[PDB]
């Protein structure tokens, strides 16, 4: 399970210390798990929780809801730094052929648009999973004063 | 003499896949602008570009997608990560393409960590090869992550080790008295102001365009951000329009802090990895070195540990319940032979064979220098039964 | 049963002499952003025996660091102090000789290797036959044009394609120096189906033809 | 859209050009880059439906894509990566055999 | 308390029922306060306490202490919950000088909108200046008594201290609300679950 | 009434891996017992009381 929590910028230490160090201690008590592997950045906290490889299949959604129940309540307790599980169970297991689309001399906005228009007719298969891009961009806009 | 002989046999938990696919992965020494790693990766990009069983080569800057469920994926290390996914034609060491990699990278710039990687089956394992150490203090810790590595360093048959998170990033700590503040006229309140609108500007709300958004951000005069050199001796404004030089500021000065760290249960810790050499497994390796550094793990405070990062730990996991449940099943057959049978005395004469059919199983590996498989562990067993029946 | 492992690899760096330099401090001394360890409490660095060995040497930086690291204090003149680690064996390490200006070709892979044949990029060679792509038709009665749209490569492919009917070639050569990298502006040589397609120009071949049919909604 | 804003008279309404820089739209510094034989472009993952018969998604798919490319607008360029029907053909192959 | 005719097992789904029945119907109350408790009570089991008697020292290095002594029994094989009890959380009160404020024309509540101002700006931030990774960081951010006892204000609003305006109290334990007792003298015990 | 029963609530601080609100609040030489709160002399904004 990957949980990610972003924050606004602050010094690495405290970063961890004040959010990584609560979310794994309260995190700690959840029954049938074995390794919690942290991972810091400047702004970023990164948890990897890895169950006991001696449970049985099924079950695991229950263990997930689980964590989530017991991250929700604690969530009213952080400071205003956001904060999403991001996976409580890791979709990206299957993927078929995956597909490149070049181009120079263009909108990336426009090859953002036609990737979806692209996505709006595969939609027309017959069966499909999970339809995912990559590389996206988002642009900004600064505003710079005198 | 067999049993005696079954000592030096060596055994592998996993082969790999024969998939023409291979990958290749670079993490630079310290963490710069994702534009130095996308700098390497052109680089390499431009070296291969044209020769045989070369296609379908795809790169990944700061993650790399997953393809099935058969590796790991490092998910955000831009700064540290980067992947490189090659199709070959019909065989990744045809022509030793792998090799040829190597010495690529070799004769490539030194200090650019690089690892080769042909697909894996079986249950994700990470590097073949890892320890890892804890400690509650970072320095403590890290000499001693380097005291390790010096006498892990003692057989050559690795190619080589690496740390984690060993290298400290430049911080700059800056601080203000706030009596000059006063005293200039400014206040603690425009004292953030400014520092926001030096880094990051103030927040605004978003914009829609289109189905997206796009949040717009404000922010200072670039002519006074950009570079540090230029941010020497700046004659920061003051909001009511008079201007002083930064001489009013102290403390103004470099510092050393690691932006990344893995607190491991709630815990420091550092993860040294190595590559192997020759053709030996990691198992036996690990065996052999077991000795020397569990001697060095104990001339250390108790408060510290060291724990293996291979893959024994995997495969002791995996055969866990093994020996906890073939017994019982051992005990059951026995029964099951004892109901065709009438006497104790025709149960072991039948058993005597059972145990002895490992010559063979052994004879037909040692020459082949085959390391014992996992698969073989398992269809040992049905060799007994066969034999029995 | 028994084999035997390669021999021991230096492991290759690519250090350089401590020269005091004025850099604006006296004596001080200059090396890379990327030679820099911390040690136990304090800034520090790797310094190289003439026995190829390693050790380590504690330092005390003050100068700011912009790009270039400056410090003042601990330094052996005429010693080559390691400026690529990271990875090194504190205790003890064996050197690669990095006597070379760059022991890397690095220093000139960048303009040129030579090591077989170049790689393959779109304008140089070929495409393969597909279906004609629903064409850019921004044609309009004609001036300005973008950048982008013109894909002229060392003047032998100018956009000559005619938005007409066919989406044949022309004879339009006509190449203005008021090159600001944001829109070609001409005087001579224009007209009505003078206009090219945008992205799939070099991608193209010429005189293929395209299909009215264009994709929207 | 914002450019022409003004203000109030007492706080001297000017446009936001006169008082500040408009900068325009940009892509932040990168954080994930994707990149196809050392060339920029923008992959696109697909995942089966669980239950799928495999084997013949992909067919549909190919073919589906062939559609989209007599439909592909000027400057734009597919390209498959990791057709694992192909793989899976031969897989089974060799092993039938 | 539900029927005590179900069967086991399915609790878990009656508890999420509740937890769904009551997530949408929050969009209704006022701005209070309101955090569902337990789904279950976990607190079930519980193998020895122990209690951490002290005097003449700083409750907060107790508790550091005893969380320290968390740290190191997670060393032990099996561990179930680990629950303090009667932990206290220190307040800072700040009385003003209502009649000198009014005095000087200008009210706490426009040093509180300061305050918040000044404290909602991280004092750090990465700034990637050159080619390798450099961040900045100042200390300006309010950390302690000290940390505030010295913040200024504008010139129009004679920038004082704080002390020179209002009593900066020391930060002190709130009235309490659990107080755990051995033997007659005050201490902090630690549950600990299989 | 706020400042005589419970004064208004500010940011928090970060001394630790704990957090500590801090609190406003009137003077207290008003406040603490109902006998002293009996003809009170209350100040006024505008600096009358
Ligand atoms: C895997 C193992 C090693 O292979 C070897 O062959 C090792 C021997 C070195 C090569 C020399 C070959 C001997 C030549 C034999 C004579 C002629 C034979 C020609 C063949 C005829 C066919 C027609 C061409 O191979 C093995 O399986 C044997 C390994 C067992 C020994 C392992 C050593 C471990 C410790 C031994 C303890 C010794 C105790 C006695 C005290 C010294
Ligand atoms: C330890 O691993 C031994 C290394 C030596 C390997 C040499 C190759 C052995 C192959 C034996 C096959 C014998 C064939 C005889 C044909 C007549």
């Amino acid at each position: 399970m990957v949980i990610q929590t972003r924050w606004p910028g602050a010094t690495v230490d405290d970063t961890l210390e004040q959010v990584t160090d609560r979310i794994e201690k309260k995190l700690e008590e959840l029954d049938s798990l074995d390794y919690v592997k942290s991972y810091t950045r400047p702004g970023e906290s990164t948890v990897f929780v890895y169950l006991k490889d001696t449970t049985k299949a099924g079950d695991i959604p229950d263990i997930w809801y689980q964590v989530r129940k017991k991250i929700s309540d604690i969530q009213g307790e952080f400071p205003q730094g956001i904060q999403g599980p991001g996976f409580n169970d890791e979709f990206g297991d299957v993927f078929g052929s995956v597909y490149a689309f070049t181009a120079d001399g263009l909108d990336f906005r426009q090859l953002r648009d036609y990737v979806e228009k692209v996505r709006l007719d595969i939609r027309s298969v017959k069966d499909l999973g999970k339809v995912q891009m990559i590389g996206a961009q988002n642009e900004v806009i600064y505003l710079n004063f005198s | 003499v067999s049993l005696f002989l079954m000592k030096f046999v060596q055994h592998q938990f996993f082969p790999s896949s024969d998939r023409p696919e291979l990958l290749v992965d670079l993490n630079l020494p310290q963490n710069s602008s994702i534009h130095e790693t996308r700098a390497v990766m052109d680089r390499l990009e431009a070296t291969l570009k044209d020769d045989e069983d070369i296609d379908h080569w795809s790169a990944y800057v700061g993650e790399g997608a997953i393809r099935f469920y058969l590796p790991l994926d490092q998910q955000l290390q831009n700064n540290f990560y980067g992947q490189l996914v090659i199709v070959t034609k019909d065989l990744e060491a045809r022509e030793r393409v792998a090799a040829r990699l190597r010495d690529r990278l070799r004769k490539d710039y030194v200090g650019i960590s690089t690892y080769v990687q042909p697909l894996e089956m079986g249950p994700p394992v990470g590097r073949p090869i890892q320890y890892r150490v804890s400690g509650p203090q970072i320095d403590k810790v890290r000499e001693y992550a380097m005291g390790l590595a010096g006498v892990l360093d003692g057989n050559p048959n690795i190619g080589d080790i690496v740390y984690d998170w060993n290298e400290p990033g430049k911080m700059l700590k800056i601080d203000i008295a706030q009596d000059k503040a006063r005293q200039l006229g400014l206040s603690s309140e425009d004292v953030a102001q400014i520092m926001n609108s030096v880094v990051t500007g103030s927040a605004v709300t978003q914009v829609r365009d289109d189905i997206y958004l796009v949040n717009v951000i404000g922010r200072a005069e670039d002519s006074e951000r950009g570079s540090l050199e230029t941010l020497e001796s700046l004659q920061i404004v003051t909001p009511s329009g008079t201007s002083i030089p930064l001489k009013a500021f102290a403390k103004v000065s470099y510092e050393l802090e690691q932006p990344l760290v893995w607190r491991r249960d709630r815990k420091p810790t550092i993860t040294v990895k190595a590559s192997l050499r020759g053709e030996i497994q990691p198992t036996d390796l690990v065996a052999r070195l077991a000795p020397e550094v569990k001697r060095f793990a104990d001339g250390l405070p108790a408060n510290y540990r060291i724990e293996v990062g291979g893959t024994v730990e995997e495969s002791g996991k995996a055969e866990g319940p093994i020996a906890k449940v073939v017994p019982l099943m051992l005990f059951l057959m026995a029964t099951f032979l004892m109901i065709q049978l009438q006497s104790v005395q025709k149960l072991f004469l039948v058993a005597s064979v059972a145990p002895l059919g490992l010559i063979g199983v052994v004879a037909a590996l040692l020459p082949t220098g085959t390391p014992m498989g996992f698969v073989a562990i398992l269809g040992i067993l049905a060799l007994i039964g066969i034999i029995i029946r | 049963c028994g084999a035997e492992p390669p021999a021991e690899e230096h492991v290759r760096v690519l250090a350089q002499t401590v020269k005091m330099a004025e850099f604006a401090a006296e004596h001080s001394v200059v090396l890379p952003w990327s030679a820099l360890s911390k040690v136990g409490e304090q800034p520090a660095v790797w310094l190289l025996d003439q026995q190829g060995k390693a050790r380590l040497q504690p330092v005390r930086v003050a100068r700011y660091a912009s790009e270039k690291v400056v410090i003042d204090g601990g330094l052996e003149a005429g010693q080559t102090v390691v400026t690529v680690g990271g990875q090194l064996l504190h205790p003890g390490q064996v050197v690669e000789v990095a006597q070379p200006p760059q022991p890397t070709q690095s220093t000139a892979s960048r303009d040129a290797v030579g090591g077989g044949q170049p790689g393959n990029s779109r304008g140089g060679d070929e495409p393969p036959p597909a279906p004609p792509r629903p064409v850019l038709t921004v044609t309009v009665k004609t001036s300005v044009l973008p950048a982008s749209v013109l894909l002229e490569r060392d003047g032998k492919t100018q956009v000559w394609v005619v938005d007409g009917k066919q989406s044949s070639v022309a004879l339009r050569e006509v190449q203005v120096l008021s090159r600001d990298e944001r829109q070609v502006v001409i005087g001579q040589g224009l007209a009505d189906g003078d206009r090219v397609v945008r992205a799939g120009v070099n991608s193209l071949k010429p005189g293929q033809k395209i299909k009215l049919d264009e994709d929207a909604r | 859209d914002l450019q022409a804003v003004n203000l109030r008279v007492n706080d001297r309404f000017y446009r936001l050009s006169d008082l500040a820089s408009i900068s325009r739209d940009f892509v932040d510094p990168p954080t994930s880059l994707f990149r196809y034989k050392g060339e920029p472009a923008i992959g696109l993952a697909v995942a089966m439906k669980e239950g799928g018969n495999i084997l013949e998604f992909g067919e549909a798919l190919n073919a589906r894509m062939q559609e989209i490319t007599g439909e592909l607008p000027v400057g734009v360029g597919v390209h498959q990566v990791s057709n694992q029907a192909q793989v899976v053909k031969k897989a089974v192959g060799g092993f039938t055999r | 308390y539900l029927k005590d005719t179900t069967k086991a097992g399915d609790i878990p789904d009656i508890w999420y029922q509740v937890r769904k029945k009551i997530s949408d119907i929050q969009g209704e109350f006022p701005q209070g306060i309101q955090g569902p408790g337990f789904n279950d009570e976990f607190g079930d089991v519980f193998g020895s306490v122990y209690a951490f008697t002290a005097d003449g020292l700083d409750f907060r290095q107790l508790r550091d202490y005893v969380e320290k002594v968390r740290l190191d029994i997670r060393s032990v094989k099996d561990l179930g919950k680990v629950q303090m009890i009667g932990a206290q959380n220190e307040v800072i009160y700040l009385n003003f000088s209502t009649r000198k404020l009014a005095a000087l024309g200008l009210d706490q509540r426009q040093v509180v909108q300061s305050l918040q101002a000044q404290n909602a700006v991280t004092p750090s931030g990465v700034v990637e200046a050159g080619p390798e990774r450099i961040s900045v960081r100042t200390s300006g951010n309010f950390r302690s008594e000290k940390d505030l006892q010295a913040v200024n204000l504008r010139v129009n609003d004679r920038f004082y201290r704080l002390s020179d305006l209002a009593s900066i109290s020391r930060d002190f334990v709130d009235p309490p609300t659990s107080l755990f007792r051995y033997k007659g003298e005050p201490a902090i015990g630690l549950a600990v679950a299989m």
